[PDB]
């Protein structure tokens, strides 16, 4: 059951250069890519074959492509400390970037790419015998996150028709931004993958920037700071493919419960414990501290208020040293205290799973090394609250047609951008309708 | 990412062999376009600006241009000038005699082709050409009407590349040259519509820093010069070492320009500090900050607190903390909120580059889109209504075939851009 | 199945035509915001040659 990660843009290649360093480390990989605790040479069905292909020569190599329209941030791939792990060809870069425009990502620049990027996707879904879908990595800000994964994520809809796609987005904070016209990028991308897109993770540089800042005392968190706990969360939510045991629960059937309705596929992640050495150093967190954190507003992914929305959904995939015992215990502990409400037409029951393969971390670090981590991944009304405030960012410069002439000078038009900004209200709509109480 | 640069006219051809002589120290390149520096930042992007060669020698992407030899002759004697390829030289003998329509349509034109030869043979062997950037002055004949003659020809040859100018704009303190004013504004019509991004360098500006502020009783073009290329510096620091914020011409542009025709830039540099006063005063981060967004540190003549940023692009040199410049940035616009429009959120955005200007710990530049800039082209406006009411010194333009109309029509499209800036300093959220 | 089938291939099939008229339309008008700008760039070459031969009177 392969998965495939499409990494798009200095934020999805970056990312994804700290999400397979810490794979090959949880998984016994070196650098080389050789595995000494695989004994099948050259292939085989384990689970940590979901994100990893083989050859003879006993390589395992990333079911990957990083694609950038400029070729500086994945040179740093080709000529660091993973360049042996990937071939040639799944990296792949053109000379000349979108300059933080959606309409050259998805036109002008992107266009001339986009064959020989779904060339290379193709000869790797080739390899696989029964391939469960993509991930794809991107910022919403940026002109080839936004608009050349737009163009691609059309594309894939054509070319592998219901296949499914899930997205790690990341969602722009001042502190970190380099475009004044960020929003403009992100409801264009917005609108445009929705309809191809099964379910998508929210990852806001405001939330990782502050519990940098917070939680592992980073004064000024570099992209270096946020992308190494950007991928503990998501190596959380990929466990359940690349690890097996009797209590993990794959991640589709989390999804089946996360996603109540097609538009409404956006979870919010929150991730414990995130504890620098110095604080983890003779202290022990319980499954039930781990737990409780994660109905701390701080320790979301996405800075909204779920204390003010309604829960259609919740799971928890826990790591390491738990037992169900202790989770049943802490949830119930934690219905008696916390601020839960569910939509009337939902279950209110949490769904579980366990894998026990233990939390790693990258040397040189900040996080502390723990013996069990949690992830939640809820589906609440509240995460409209991070759409409300790009909308309004939109309607500011929009009203003036600030900046819109980039635009339209590489070919668009103000309709897509009234479209765009419809789409995004009905979807604002959307997740105030589900919430309203069944008569 | 390469970018071609083109110096025009004697202003451009002196403050453009500044900017190299300034840039080739920063890079650790020397006269003979060797490299003898210390650090890997130098080299990383040094191809945006020089050609590689044979030898290991760093060339700079550079046209020289005059219509007369003399500058250039000079260019060549000065410290740096045999760094230059001598093919890249193109110079006629007339001179343009302070006459706008001589560099655009008479004695310029009749050169313009030679030049073109020469851009397009630095173009053809670039990977990826972003764009070109002109230094000029407006007040001459060269610089101003030839030099905007270029940007059109240019721009009809790459129309999807970004224009950039560095353009000195003129001032009875510096020039007594009576036609200024008309040149400014013949000049000023054709960057409106030509260029995408225009630094506005106003020598008004450059001699009250010089006399008020570092005390200089005669400021020469020396003077002068030495802040133009400390600014020059500044404002490219982020295209020639490794950083995320306006990294090339087009990011800085779609960050800067909300709309086409509002693409004049206030510069502004910190710290500017008598060697007296600096007794007293310590160069920290609060300092700078202070003083970039002060009206006296401006490299054009406007006072910011009589109109709005739309955006502005801050970038600090040197080792410091980035935290401590984190705040800074907040408190000054805390402080200043009311000059910052509100229909564009976050407008501005901070780099830290690790070098810092030669001779200081620390330094600061600023890019402001401000509509304040009005001030600027009404200051050239009054001065050419003056003349162009009594239809003063015309026959020096209509003799090379230009018509009244041109010059109505230049002024018009002035007041419409100064219009067009106040339509947006009052506009509200 | 054959519903299956069906709404399968029209979700194919209409996102690859949007598609072929979104970057078909994005062409034609960049094209045109091209030739607009050419097109003053040679009124200007034209209003030269006009000053040079006013002037040759
Ligand atoms: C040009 C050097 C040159 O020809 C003259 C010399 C030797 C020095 C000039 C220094 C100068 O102009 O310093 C300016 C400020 O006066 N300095 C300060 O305000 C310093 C501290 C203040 C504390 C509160 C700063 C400038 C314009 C320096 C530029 C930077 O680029 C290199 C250029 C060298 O000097
Ligand atoms: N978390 C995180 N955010 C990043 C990183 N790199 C960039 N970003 C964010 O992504 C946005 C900018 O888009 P980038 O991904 O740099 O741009 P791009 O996709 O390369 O697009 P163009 O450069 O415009 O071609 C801003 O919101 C940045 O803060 C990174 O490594 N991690
Ligand atoms: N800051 C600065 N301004 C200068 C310098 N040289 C000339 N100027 C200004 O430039 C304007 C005069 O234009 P020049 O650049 O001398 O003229 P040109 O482009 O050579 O055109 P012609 O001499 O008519 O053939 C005036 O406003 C001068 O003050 C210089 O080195 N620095
Ligand atoms: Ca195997
Ligand atoms: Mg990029
Ligand atoms: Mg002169």
């Amino acid at each position: 059951r392969e998965c495939i990660s499409i990494h798009v843009g200095q934020a999805g290649v970056q990312i994804g250069n700290a999400c397979w360093e810490l794979y090959c480390l949880e998984h016994g990989i070196q650098p080389d890519g050789q595995m000494p605790s695989d004994k099948t040479i050259g292939g085989g069905d384990d689970s940590f074959n979901t994100f990893f292909s083989e050859t003879g020569a006993g390589k395992h190599v990333p079911r990957a492509v990083f694609v950038d329209l400029e070729p500086t941030v994945i040179d740093e791939v080709r000529t660091g400390t993973y360049r042996q792990l990937f071939h040639p060809e799944q990296l792949i870069t053109g000379k000349e970037d979108a300059a933080n425009n959606y309409a050259r990502g998805h036109y002008t620049i992107g266009k001339e790419i986009i064959d020989l990027v779904l060339d290379r996707i193709r000869k790797l879904a080739d390899q696989c015998t029964g391939l469960q879908g993509f991930l794809v990595f991107h910022s919403f800000g940026g002109g080839t996150g936004s608009g050349f994964t737009s163009l691609l994520m059309e594309r894939l809809s054509v070319d592998y028709g219901k296949k499914s796609k899930l997205e790690f987005s990341i969602y722009p904070a001042p502190q970190v931004s380099t475009a004044v016209v960020e929003p403009y990028n992100s409801i264009l991308t917005t609108h445009t993958t929705l309809e191809h897109s099964d379910c998508a993770f929210m990852v806001d540089n405001e939330a990782i920037y502050d519990i940098c800042r917070r939680n592992l005392d980073i004064e000024r968190p570099t992209y270096t700071n946020l992308n190494r706990l950007i991928s503990q969360i998501v190596s959380s939510i990929t466990a359940s493919l690349r690890f097996d045991g009797a209590l993990n629960v794959d991640l589709t059937e989390f999804q089946t419960n996360l996603v109540p309705y097609p538009r409404i596929h956006f979870p919010l992640a929150t991730y414990a414990p995130v504890i620098s050495a110095e604080k983890a150093y003779h202290e022990q967190l319980s499954v039930a501290e781990i737990t409780n954190a994660c109905f701390e507003p701080a320790n979301q992914m996405v800075k909204c208020d779920p204390r003010h929305g309604k829960y259609m959904a919740c799971c928890l995939l826990y790591r390491g040293d738990v037992v169900p015992k202790d989770v049943n215990a802490a949830i119930a502990t934690i219905k008696t205290k916390r601020s839960i409400q569910f939509v009337d037409w939902c279950p209110t029951g949490f769904k579980v799973g366990i894998n026990y393969q233990p939390p790693t971390v990258v040397p040189g670090g900040d996080l502390a090394k723990v013996q069990r981590a949690v992830c939640m991944l809820s589906n609440t009304t509240a995460i409209a609250e991070a759409w409300a405030r790009l909308d309004h960012k939109f309607d500011l410069m929009y009203a003036k047609r600030a900046f819109v002439h980039w635009y339209v000078g590489e070919g668009m038009e103000e309709g897509e951008f009234s479209e765009a900004r419809e789409d995004m209200a009905a979807l604002e709509k959307d997740y105030e309708e589900v919430g309203v109480d069944s008569v | 990412r390469e970018i071609v640069h083109i110096q025009a006219g004697q202003c451009g051809n002196q403050i453009g062999a500044k900017f190299w002589e300034v840039i080739s120290d920063e890079h650790g390149i020397d006269p003979t376009g060797s490299y003898h520096g210390d650090s890997d930042l130098q080299l990383e992007r040094i191809n945006v600006y020089y050609n590689e060669a044979t030898g290991n020698k760093y060339v700079p992407r550079a046209i020289l241009v005059d219509l007369e030899p003399g500058t250039m002759d000079s260019v060549r004697s000065g410290p740096f000038g045999q760094i230059f390829r001598p093919d890249n030289f193109v110079f006629g003998q007339s001179g343009a005699g302070n006459n706008w329509a001589k560099g655009h349509y008479t004695e310029g034109a009749e050169l313009v082709d030679s030049v073109l030869d020469v851009v397009r043979k630095e173009s053809e062997s670039c990977d990826c050409l972003q764009g070109f950037q002109l230094t000029h002055s407006l007040g001459g004949g060269t610089g101003s009407g030839m030099g905007t003659l270029l940007i059109s020809k240019i721009r009809e040859e790459y129309p999807d590349r970004i224009m950039n100018t560095f353009s000195v704009m003129p001032s009875p303190k510096v020039s007594d040259t009576v036609v200024e004013p008309y040149n400014a504004t013949l000049s000023v019509h054709q960057l409106v519509e030509n260029t995408d991004e225009t630094y506005c360098i106003d020598n008004e500006a450059l001699y009250d820093i010089c006399f008020r502020t570092l005390k200089l009783t005669t400021p020469t073009y020396g003077d002068l010069n030495h802040l133009v290329s400390a600014t020059m510096s500044g404002v490219t620091t982020c295209l020639r070492f490794p950083g995320q914020l306006n990294a090339d011409l087009r990011k800085l542009a779609v960050n800067m320009v909300p709309f086409p025709r509002l693409h004049f830039f206030m510069p502004g540099f910190a710290p500017l500090t008598s060697r007296g006063s600096q007794q007293y005063r310590a160069l920290t981060v609060p300092e700078l900050t202070q003083q970039m967004f002060d009206s006296k540190n401006m490299m054009a003549a406007c006072d910011p607190r009589h109109g709005r940023y739309l955006t502005v692009a801050a970038i600090f040199r040197g080792r410091m903390s980035m935290k401590e410049v984190d705040e800074q940035m907040l408190n000054v616009q805390n402080k200043n909120s009311s000059y910052f429009v509100e229909w564009i959120p976050n407008n501005v955005k901070t780099a830290v580059c690790d070098i810092p200007p030669r001779g200081l710990k620390m330094s600061a530049t600023f890019i402001g889109n401000s509509t304040a800039i009005q001030e600027l082209f009404k200051r050239i406006s009054e001065q050419f209504t003056a003349m162009f009411r009594r239809k003063a010194f015309l026959h020096w333009y209509t003799g090379e075939g230009m018509d009244e109309m041109e010059f109505t029509e230049a002024e018009s499209n002035m007041n419409d851009l100064v219009s067009e800036y106040q339509q947006y300093q009052d506009a509200t959220a | 199945i054959q519903k299956a089938i069906e709404e399968n291939n029209n979700f194919i099939k209409m996102a690859k035509e949007k598609l072929a008229q979104k970057m078909e339309s994005n062409k034609e008008n960049r094209e045109a915001h091209l030739a607009a700008m050419l097109e003053r760039l040679q009124e200007k070459d034209k209003h030269a040659e006009e000053v040079r031969k006013n002037k040759e009177l």
